């Protein structure tokens, strides 16, 4: 327990400066540009941002998951979950074996866990990955630009055979949308806004000229417009993708082979993998609370000077009212940059081990496109991520590494508001 | 989560020195790390990074004349110091980015004529 200050500023001599520092209202007027600047970098740009770094990793790990696992996954039935005797479902635009589409025409088991994934998940799934793939093909915004949207996102599925009624659209009234060119409008909300989404149906018949599998077959596109592509929209759409794979919790199986890397286990069911679920999990709750750190920062502009009320000196102790905005935008901004490097320490390969590394290094974090857009489904996306986890990663890295001023900074700035809050009670 | 640096001393100017940082496995493993330091008068100014790759940056007040380096297999971090003036007198201190909150002891280097 110290006496007096000058036995205590002996001891922490930084503590001197940082009480000058306080006292001096052009190094406070400093750390309030610096906070200004630092904030720009953090939700104002893009590559250069930890934060932005670290949402699109979060996104592209769920993403990859499924590029790696969607084409062993075992699919099937008709509509409610029910077991079907002829059903195949065609999804467009999805990574399956040696195609740029899934089908789910598993018959007769009933769809569940450890068993085939309901048509009703895959749809559920399927429009959260269209979503996501879209929206990484036009790049991500950065963070404080939640207002933007993407014009068009459309998607397609097919079903044929007899019975397959998972084509069949109920709507709201509950009247059928007619099956030969209906076209009705839907909504749902996406943080916090409405969005219309176009259903349409189309049947072409076995003997149209080149309808390629000669068999007559539903249509349904699906143009969902103005999605919104805020990190905070895009990461609940990465969370209802892999929740919804780790709830389903389908059956799935990968033939290793001779020479590549190898998938562990070979066999079983997608929830059974509980590290890689558990940690994309992890990244995306985690870059939901990075990005909420956006509003505290927006919420407490740091550009107005600030000086000693009344053209005399300034007086720590009673000219200070605006430190507690700057110590909780400093905070804000110091609490941005740890989820976002706790995110890529999640995931980084260098801390993992067992099965779950070589599942990242193996597989998540490599891509046999042959480098495309992101967002590219192509007939080799299967069995690897491509979504640019590697890079994802060194870049966070390389973005970290380059804002080790900005950092230090934020430190200066909240420790100067600490001192400023303190000397303002009393 | 341990940091400790060692190899400063004192230097007539021109000189050079090798800093030195073991760092815990939990901090360096997988992680940016980067050297700082901090003069009389002064708060903790940041000098240097390094990627878990080798990609180093550097402040300019020391760009030209600092190296930083790592070696992943001994969770170790050196700061080579080169070409030395008066103006780089300053506890020195090694840590992850972003920063782990309890910094080790630093190292002294201390700089100045004849
Ligand atoms: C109520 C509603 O609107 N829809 C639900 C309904 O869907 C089926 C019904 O509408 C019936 C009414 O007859 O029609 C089915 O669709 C027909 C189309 O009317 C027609 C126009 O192109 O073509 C039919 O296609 C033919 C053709 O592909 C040939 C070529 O090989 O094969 C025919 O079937 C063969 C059969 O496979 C052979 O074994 C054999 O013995 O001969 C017959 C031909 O006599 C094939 O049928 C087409 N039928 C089918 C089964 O595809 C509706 O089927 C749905 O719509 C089509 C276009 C596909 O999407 C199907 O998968 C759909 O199920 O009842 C359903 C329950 O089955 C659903 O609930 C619908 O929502």
């Amino acid at each position: 327990n110290y006496e007096n200050l000058s036995k205590l500023l002996t001891r922490y001599s930084t503590l001197n400066t940082l009480i000058k520092l306080s006292a001096d209202p052009s190094a406070i007027n400093a750390a309030r540009e610096n906070l200004g600047a630092s904030a720009k970098n953090l939700i104002g740009d893009t590559k250069n941002s930890p934060a932005y770094q670290a949402v699109l990793l979060a996104i592209n790990a769920a993403v990859g998951f499924w590029n790696v696992l969607g084409y062993a996954t075992q699919c099937g039935g008709n509509a409610n979950g029910q077991e079907s005797t002829s059903s195949t479902t065609i999804f467009n635009n999805e990574p399956g074996y040696r195609s740029t589409s899934i089908t789910c025409s598993l018959n007769r088991y009933k769809p569940g866990y450890y068993g085939p994934m309901s048509i009703e998940n895959f749809k559920k799934l399927n429009e959260a990955y269209q979503i996501l793939q879209t929206a990484l093909n036009k790049g991500l915004p950065a963070l404080k630009e939640n207002n933007g949207t993407i014009k068009d996102v459309t998607y397609s599925y097919i079903c044929y055979g007899e019975g397959n009624n998972n084509c069949e659209i109920k709507l709201a009234d509950g009247q059928k949308l007619q099956q030969n060119g209906g076209s009705e409008t839907t909504t749902q909300t996406i943080d916090g806004k409405t969005v219309s989404t176009t259903i349409s149906s189309k049947v072409v018949d076995s003997t149209a000229a080149d309808n390629t599998y000669k068999q007559s077959y539903t249509e349904i596109t699906n143009a969902l417009k103005d999605v919104p592509d805020s990190a905070q929209a895009l990461l609940a759409q990465a969370s209802t993708l892999i929740n919804t794979i780790n709830t389903a919790c389908p059956y799935f199986s990968v033939t290793n082979k001779s020479g590549g890397p190898q998938m562990e286990p070979t066999r079983g069911k997608l929830c059974g993998f509980t590290e890689e679920i558990s940690a994309i999990q992890k990244m995306i709750t985690d870059a939901q609370e990075l990005v909420n750190q956006t509003s505290v920062i927006n919420e407490h502009e740091q550009s107005t000077p600030v000086g000693g009320n009344n053209g005399k000196p300034f007086n720590p102790f009673t000219d200070a009212s605006f430190a507690q905005g700057m110590l909780a935008n400093a905070s804000a901004q110091a609490k941005m940059l740890n989820l976002a490097h706790q995110v890529g320490q999640t995931i980084n390969p260098d801390n993992l081990t067992g099965t779950f590394k070589n599942f990242v290094t193996g597989f998540l974090a490599t891509c046999n496109n042959k480098g495309s857009p992101p967002g590219t489904v192509t007939t080799q996306t299967f069995a690897s991520g491509c979504a640019y986890v590697e890079q994802t990663i060194t870049n966070l890295n390389n973005s970290i590494a380059h804002f080790g001023t900005q950092e230090q900074q934020i430190q200066q700035a909240e420790n100067i508001a600490d001192t400023l809050v303190n000397f303002g009670s009393h | 989560v341990q940091l400790q640096e060692s190899g400063g001393g004192l230097v007539q100017p021109g000189g050079s020195l090798r800093l030195s940082c073991a760092a815990s496995g939990s901090i360096f493993s997988g992680n940016v790390m980067g050297w700082y330091r901090q003069a009389p008068g002064k708060l903790r100014e940041w000098v240097a990074a390094i990627t878990p790759q080798g990609v180093p940056n550097y402040a300019d007040s020391v760009k030209g004349r600092f190296t930083i380096s790592r070696d992943n297999a001994k969770n170790m971090l050196y700061l080579q110091m080169s070409s030395l003036k008066p103006e780089d007198t300053a506890l020195y201190y090694c840590n992850r980015l972003p920063n782990y909150r309890s910094w080790g002891q630093g190292t002294q280097v201390t700089v100045s004529s004849h």
